[PDB]
């Protein structure tokens, strides 16, 4: 088996989560959904109503 | 056939906390 | 009001103690003008609110 | 000959001619580790570094 | 290990324009990795770098 799996990426802006340790685990892509506008918006991971 | 969440790289040297 | 502490109001940085180590007197009090002004105008803003 | 200065947040390596002093922890006092000038009291906590 | 000593007491230097950082501080703050370039210019071209 030998693949490629080569993807192109584009100037976007991330909300990056830093948990113990120093480590990430976890980001938020905000150019894909509204939500995850939002959510970079307010610098949380869970939204109330409204 | 999709980067589900892939490719986040740590974008410097500084150490962050909580 | 902490996020507007770290802004950089048109200068070199946004952090003390970094334009003053790689600057002249002369040439880092252009600098040190508009991130005291622009403290201040965020601060007013606070205590306004 | 145009001399290009680049940190990055690196470990910095090439240094001036100031002579390095002795490591007095738990006292507020002026440090300038790499360069870094300021205020404050050295004292050791939990924190892991990459 | 710099010292940045050979470049202020001499004066065959046509044109010493720092950019970001000043001259004057260059002996206490240190680096990481420095990078040095080398090219010859027509007399009238060092404005335009």
């Amino acid at each position: 088996a030998a693949a490629y799996f080569v993807g192109y990426l584009k100037p976007t802006t991330f909300m990056l989560k830093y948990d113990e340790n120093g480590t990430i685990t976890d980001a938020v892509d905000c150019s894909q959904n509204p939500l995850a506008e939002l959510k970079c918006s307010v610098k949380s991971f869970e939204i109330d109503k409204g | 056939h999709t980067s589900s969440m892939r490719g986040v790289y740590y974008p410097d040297e500084i150490f962050r906390s909580d | 009001l902490v996020k507007q502490l770290s802004s950089n109001f048109g200068a070199i940085s946004s952090v003390l103690n970094d334009i003053l180590s790689r600057l002249d007197p002369p040439e880092a009090e252009v600098q040190i003008d508009r991130l005291i002004t622009g403290r201040l105008q965020s601060l007013q803003t606070y205590v306004t609110q | 000959v145009v001399l290009s200065f680049e940190l990055l947040n690196a470990p910095a390596t090439v240094c001036g001619p100031k002579l390095s002093t002795d490591l007095i922890k738990n006292q507020c006092v002026n440090f300038n580790f790499n360069g870094l000038t300021g205020t404050g009291v050295l004292t050791p906590s939990s924190k892991r570094f990459q | 290990v710099a010292d940045y000593s050979v470049l202020y007491n001499s004066t065959f230097f046509s044109t010493f324009k720092c950019y970001g950082v000043s001259a004057t501080k260059l002996n206490d703050l240190c680096f990481s990795n420095v990078y040095a370039d080398s090219f010859v210019v027509k007399g009238d071209d060092v404005r335009q770098i």
